[PDB]
RNA sequence: UUAUUGGAGGUAGAGCACUGUUUGGACGAGGGGCCCCGGGUUACCGAAUUCAGACAAACUCCGAAUGCCAAUUAAUUUAACUUGGGAGUCAGAACAUGGGUGAUAAGGUCCGUGUUCGAAAGGGAAACAGCCCAGACCACCAGCUAAGGUCCCAAAAUAUAUGUUAAGUGGAAAAGGAUGUGGCGUUGCCCAGACAACUAGGAUGUUGGCUUAGAAGCAGCCAUCAUUUAAAGAGUGCGUAAUAGCUCACUAGUCGAGUGACACUGCGCCGAAAAUGUACCGGGGCUAAACAUAUUACCGAAGCUGUGGAUUGUCCUUUG
RNA sequence: CUGGGGCGGUCGCCUCCUAAAAGGUAACGGAGGCGCUCAAAGGUUCCCUCAGAAUGGUUGGAAAUCAUUCAUAGAGUGUAA
RNA sequence: UUGGCACCUCGAUGUCGGCUCAUCGCAUCCUGGGGCUGUAGUCGGUCCCAAGGGUUGGGCUGUUCGCCCAUUAAAGCGGUA
RNA sequence: CUGGUGACUAUAGCAAGGAGGUCACACCUGUUCCCAUGCCGAACACAGAAGUUAAGCUCCUUAGCGUCGAUGGUAGUCGAACUUACGUUCCGCUAGAGUAGAACGUUGCCAGG
């Protein structure tokens, strides 16, 4: 249930055509005990993981040092492309 | 053939043909849909060829949805007339569908039994389709 | 040569070339019209007359400035330069 | 301070870019200018930048 | 002109709150076919309501980018306005782009916007008003560049590096069709023996039941099970009027390494038939002299620069 | 005037869409109105709030008038938008 | 082909049919070579290759067409103002 | 604290639950008078105070609805390069919807407690 993730910068339109042809999907996080933070996840792993814990599932987002358990509020998906455009990550309170 | 009951206009501004699928895009009351991956008129006498086909490859088995509607009618002119003297007489009724548009959607067979009667209503439509399922 | 109908159609009336007549923040005489309009899409604010035609004129001297009026209504005001 | 060539020639150019080229003070093909930086400046710079090159 | 700030307005997009259009679900206000003033329940459920999903130039709960109007506004630039003398023009064209019309026809037609032509020579696009580059004061056997190019025609790379293509693709076209070939993933089986081949079996109830004149595995419907297994379907096909027969699925051996499916993609293939002569690279020719991605050179104009000269302004300023 | 002319249609004015969020903008483009009306349907002062639906009620019926509740405007605004 | 458009030609680009002379394309009428066939043979059907040569005389109508008579291996379809 | 009267885009509303009454505000009691009903003292008007917090009203709680609402991403788009592709690429701007969240108001003046 861990995935690791990088932060990102101010992106242009053209970085983050990069990232998705990369393979890594853009995606921010927000929710309870933490300020929102906008972070890169790997497509493959997030599928992996999201299968593993379903899509309710809790999953523990390694958000730069700190390690967050998150949920997937929302997702943006491209169907023609069959790619995860975009992902948003809910903070649990515990 | 699917056409509007009434319109306030009969004769209307053709539709812009160029962007992507405003809405539709997933498949929402059945298993499978076809998907346009190009864009296209799509004209009532279309619709009717390609659920024919499908239904009859299904054997009413399976249940059929009709994703679009054909709510632009469209004008033509009398043959062998010249240019102005106003528009013409409405002709036929169209649906304009921009890729990532799901056409239809089956429920009520088995995958390769939909693949079939996808394939068999994309060879009587104008776009070009791609099958897909729904998504989670 | 076929022969041919006709249309119905091919009247119009003359624009009446409605709108803002003055810039917010633009100092204008008394009389000058601000805003020409059917009905009122804008109110008649301070120092601004309504004409019977809905016109929004200046009643004095003074700067225009386009103003809120309520949650879905707007207003034009004239105040007088200190 | 910038100095600012005229590269690209203003011919088949809409003519609000030209305006902006004249008020640069750019004048014929190759010509060049020498100006103070500032916002206004490099707004200018910004709506003829394919035409021009710019040096600080 | 730009920057900064304020404002008017409803387009693109979007959305369905209104007006219309529309798909699939439920669901019923109220009685009829229906079962009692004494009750019910297998249409219509048309009212309505609800959940989900779509559509609109003349729909809008929303709503940009731009453009527009301004500012005792700053930077840069050089216009602007008034009055008076003299005009010409009132057939426009293409291209790009926002639209109407036409057929998401026209080198069509009609409006918005920009550019060029018109009224513009020079270089490129073989030739080619309107495309691309660029605005010719005059002279030079000087230099640098633009678009476009650098094997020969024909000036400059037979340049460098790494790949792709085999179609002369490059150097005309579609739905659709295909073990062409390159790349990037996903997944099944496999030296406890994969895939293919070869050898052997491939059975019993049972010719499963209905149908049909006939249907035995193989015209059409219903079900699709037990038994011996080292494995067998109430049969994937060929075939018989029906049979039969052949064969397959599946299984056990021989050799031993890979074998199969799917998704997203690069570049190619077929689809592809017209009239004087090759004739859809300008020619020769090209397997790079094609294509993709980088790098460094050079060529290339009447552009820019150098030198001399002319005319007219402006500024220094008798001078020049 | 006219996608040659004739024939057909049209000619002024008003409103909308085309119109590209200022204004303006064409085609024999898409839709409709006008050549009035009102002596109050003008002025002012004061007062007042709709359409529709549900339920109850006789003549009375889906729908007349009455009553309550809900109803934000789906009403009305002489006459197109 | 019937049209749409109105771009060269109105100080003239002669217009239907026939006659004379042809010439070119191939989507092939005949003849030559094939595949498949619901191809026994003889005949056919359909498709592929193939443009070398060949592809008749009459009645009616200005006719092009078209119908008809009699043939022929066949009586091809188009371009060339 | 309460009341009168103003400001503000509903973060201010609606709904539901609860609480409150020397004064105040109502409900309320009458119609003699001012005044009133296209009938009606219902309302309006006036004269009052027996009764009552029931309701209105005021206060408290709430997030069901309405309202407000990011960040991120997306659509669209100015400009540019490339192209003719129902296009591509780069840059700036940047929605709508949705999501987290906000929110059961915040205040000016005057007179009382
Ligand atoms: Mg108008
Ligand atoms: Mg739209
Ligand atoms: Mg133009
Ligand atoms: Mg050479
Ligand atoms: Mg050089
Ligand atoms: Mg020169
Ligand atoms: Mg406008
Ligand atoms: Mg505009
Ligand atoms: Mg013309
Ligand atoms: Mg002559
Ligand atoms: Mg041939």
């Amino acid at each position: 249930s861990l995935k690791s993730i990088i932060r990102q910068g101010k992106q242009t339109r053209s970085d983050l055509k990069q990232l998705r042809k990369s393979g890594k999907v853009p995606a921010v996080v927000y929710g309870y005990g933490t300020k929102n933070v906008s972070v890169k996840v790997d497509e493959v792993e997030f599928i992996k993981v999201i299968r593993e814990v379903g899509r309710n599932g809790v999953i523990e987002l390694g958000v730069g040092s700190k390690t967050i358990k998150v949920m997937v509020a929302d997702y943006q998906f491209d169907p023609l492309k069959n790619q995860i455009t975009h992902i948003d990550f809910l903070a649990i309170n515990m | 053939m699917l056409l509007p009951k009434r319109v306030k206009y009969r004769r209307q501004h053709r539709p812009k043909t160029t962007g992507r699928s405003k809405g539709g895009n997933y498949v929402t009351f059945g298993e499978f849909g076809l998907q346009a991956t190009t864009t296209s008129w799509i004209t009532s006498r279309q619709i009717e060829s390609a659920r024919i086909a499908m239904t009859r490859y299904m054997k009413r088995g399976g249940k059929v949805w009709i994703k679009i509607f054909p709510h632009t009618p469209y004008t033509k002119k009398p043959l062998e007339v010249r240019m102005g003297a106003g528009k013409g007489a409405v002709e036929g009724w169209i649906a304009v569908v921009k890729p990532g548009r799901i056409l239809f959607e089956v429920a009520g067979v088995s995958e390769e039994v939909a693949r079939e009667a996808l394939r068999l209503a994309s060879h009587k439509l104008p776009v070009k389709t791609k099958f897909v399922k729904r998504e989670e | 040569k076929k022969g041919v109908s006709s249309t119905k159609n091919g009247r119009d009336s003359e624009s009446k070339r409605l709108g803002a007549k003055r810039a917010d923040g633009q100092f204008v005489t008394g009389g000058s019209i601000l805003y020409r309009q059917r009905g009122t899409k804008i109110y008649p604010g301070e120092n601004v007359g309504r004409g019977g035609d809905d016109t929004l004129f200046a009643k004095i001297d003074g700067v225009v400035k386009f103003e809120r009026k309520g949650r879905d209504k707007k207003q034009v005001s004239v105040y007088a330069v200190a | 301070k910038l100095q600012i060539t005229l590269t690209r020639s203003v011919i088949g150019r809409p003519e609000t870019q030209r305006k902006t080229v004249e008020a640069l003070g750019l004048k014929k093909t190759n010509s060049s200018v020498v100006v103070e930086d500032n916002p206004a400046i490099r707004g200018q710079i910004n709506k003829v930048k394919h035409l021009v090159t710019v040096e600080e």
